[PDB]
């Protein structure tokens, strides 16, 4: 049996089993358990990652080492591989003979242990054709009598769903629970370990960089567990320098090193950002407002927040920035977020929330559909923040959503995490959330019964305090009203359809010229302030476009030619120059 | 509906 057990205490002694530090107050009450006159079989039960298999085969390091009592000096600890028990039992009864030969060679010593990791796969086994004889069964009788000591590891899922459904096996086994380490002591582990991480990377790591490997893994990396979360950091880290080149930084790895690879790890912006990226970043706001005019205010805010997290200032566990974008039609509300993604190089999630205005739609944001028996069992939001972290969230038109969806963003800014039904938890702390409510636009449409006009922007706001509940619109970071556009910006709005329309035009291989004079003569035309700035699109389309698109088609345009236009002050009418080729 | 065989030569 050789083959299908191995030595912890043969292989420690040579090679190592990456020791165990701390955990005295768990092996005390193990070594308890095995001291048993009966029912001497803990099992360590615990979340992935927290050291479930480190303390038992820790404990056959201990026993080379010798610091253990001395009831346990002497013993050897085997660890059971059920892939080769059932290797080769093709024939009846050669794996309960192969099975039984085991337990036999454990009795007769008295001293000896075994270690099952995964315990739970004892449970069905090899147990026969359509039949109830499992290992499970052929063990439990040894396991009573206390002839024997087994060790048992399996996650906390596996041994209620699995493990727990046999309550003869688990009336045997005493449950150990093995809890997640804290910060402190958890860089204890790091330090004892690091000896062998820095031998196979041939690499040396600071005091500090081990201090924000854990830290920094706990605040981000959410997903795993802190022993070994922090660990894929500091292996991670070693197999940088092996990769770069021998000259290059390969003898010890910096704090600097650790940080980056948190950041691709978890997909988040590194700390300490480039010269790159700051001078993307100076210049965010004037990118943005040579494409949206008359909300500087707007871009302000975005930019701002922006820099605060990039910086370090940013909210602990709340968003980057938490925005509701409520304003006249036209204003650049969903535009100056389309365009921010592309400032910034990051996803851009829509959501029209005109198709969540039903309640049941509202599931669909952190689930699925009541009854759905397949594999999606994703929610549409928490699935696409978890994909795209870094990421601008828009919600366009929010009010017509069922306030539901309100109260489910209420974690999402101040807590920063939504949970999925099935219990997975997505991070909202790089996701620009950014949400556009056209509330109280018919106040403003409407003129007020007096001799003196009134200006509806504070009915609007009225209007978002019925729609949206207080607590809803505490956690958001402020409320920006976009103002309506002036016929200053509407000359800059009308030079950016033409370029736009140039692009178009570009690619068919006419090259379009517009007179100042023209350009005037558009904005008066369609100028419309209750309507904002597509109107101005309208009347370009009616003006420059028509013409155009006949000559493209019909002639005097279907090979490249320049296009001139220019304003007939007599006739107060537009005038074109095809001049093809 | 996955189930193992146990087999058995005849002699
Ligand atoms: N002293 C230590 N304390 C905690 N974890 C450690 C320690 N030393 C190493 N580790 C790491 O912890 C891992 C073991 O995590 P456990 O929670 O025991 O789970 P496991 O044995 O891998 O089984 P699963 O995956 O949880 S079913 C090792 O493979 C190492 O990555
Ligand atoms: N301030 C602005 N600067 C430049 N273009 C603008 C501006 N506001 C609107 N536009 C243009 O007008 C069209 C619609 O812009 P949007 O941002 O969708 O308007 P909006 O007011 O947010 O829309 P709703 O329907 O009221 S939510 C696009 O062609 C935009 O480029
Ligand atoms: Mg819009």
């Amino acid at each position: 049996t050789e083959n299908f057990t191995t030595n912890l205490n043969q292989l420690a002694r040579v090679g190592g089993i990456d020791p165990l530090i701390g955990r005295e107050k768990e092996l005390e009450r193990a070594i308890q358990v095995l001291c048993r006159r009966r029912k001497n079989n803990p099992l360590l039960v615990g979340e992935s990652g927290v050291g479930k298999t480190a303390i038992a085969e820790g404990l056959a390091w201990r026993i080379v080492q010798g610091d253990v009592p001395e009831v346990m000096a002497d013993c050897t600890i085997y660890s059971l591989d059920i892939g080769s028990l059932l290797a080769g039992t093709k024939y009846r009864g050669d794996f309960e003979k192969r099975f039984k030969a085991l337990l036999k060679q454990l009795e007769q010593d008295t001293n000896s242990i075994l270690f099952i990791d995964e315990i739970h796969t004892i449970i069905g086994a090899g147990a026969a054709s359509g039949g109830q004889v499992d290992a499970a069964n052929l063990i439990k009788p040894l396991l009573s009598s206390g002839k024997i000591r087994v060790i048992g590891s399996t996650t906390y899922q596996e041994f209620s769903n699995i493990f727990e459904k046999d309550r003869a096996l688990a009336r045997r086994f005493q449950k150990i629970d093995i809890t997640e380490p804290s910060i402190e002591e958890t860089v204890q582990i790091i330090n004892g370990l690091k000896p062998k991480y820095e031998a196979h990377h041939d690499v040396r790591y600071t005091a500090k960089a081990v201090r924000a490997a854990v830290e920094l893994a706990v605040k981000y990396i959410n997903d795993r567990h802190l022993p070994d979360k922090a660990i894929d950091v500091i292996d991670e880290a070693g197999a940088r320098a092996r990769l770069m080149p021998v000259s290059k930084r390969k003898k010890t790895v910096n704090v600097a090193d650790i940080e980056s690879v948190v950041a691709r790890i978890a997909r988040i912006p590194e700390k300490s950002v480039s010269q790159s990226d700051r001078d993307t970043l100076k210049n965010l706001g004037d990118r943005l407002k040579m494409l949206v005019f008359g909300q500087d205010k707007a871009i302000e805010a975005l930019t701002e927040a922006i820099k605060m997290a990039r910086a370090g200032l940013g909210h602990e566990h709340k968003p980057v920035g938490s925005f509701l974008f409520a304003g006249p039609t036209g204003v650049g509300k969903t535009e100056v977020t389309v365009q921010l993604s592309k400032a910034l190089g990051i996803e851009l999630l829509r959501f029209d929330m005109s198709e969540y205005m039903e309640r049941h739609t509202v599931s669909r944001l952190i689930g699925a559909p009541p009854g759905y028996v397949g594999f999606d069992q994703g929610g549409l939001l928490t699935d696409a923040v978890i994909k795209h972290p870094h990421a601008v969230l828009l919600l366009d038109e929010i009010e017509k959503a069922h306030p539901d969806v309100f109260n489910i963003l209420l974690q999402v800014m101040d807590n920063g995490t939504l949970t999925d039904n099935n219990g997975r938890k997505a991070d909202f702390r790089n996701v620009v959330l950014v949400m556009t409510t056209n509330a109280g636009v018919r106040e403003t449409e409407r003129k007020s019964i007096g001799l003196i006009h009134q200006d509806n922007s504070t009915d609007a706001m009225e209007e978002i305090k019925k729609i949206f509940t207080p607590e809803f619109r505490n956690r958001l970071d402020n409320i920006i009203w976009f103002d309506h556009l002036s016929t200053d910006v509407i000359h800059q709005v009308v030079d950016k359809f033409i370029v736009e329309l140039q692009v178009q035009l570009d690619q068919k291989g006419v090259s379009l010229e517009v007179s100042q004079e023209a350009r005037n003569w558009l904005a008066e035309k369609g100028y419309d302030r209750a309507m904002g700035a597509r109107p101005m699109a309208r009347v370009i389309q009616d003006n420059l476009k028509k013409p155009l698109a006949n000559e493209l088609l019909f002639g005097s345009l279907v090979d490249g030619g320049q296009v001139t236009v220019a304003l007939d002050k007599e006739k107060n009418e537009l005038t074109y120059g095809f001049q093809s080729a | 509906e996955k189930v193992r065989d146990a087999l058995k030569p005849p002699s």
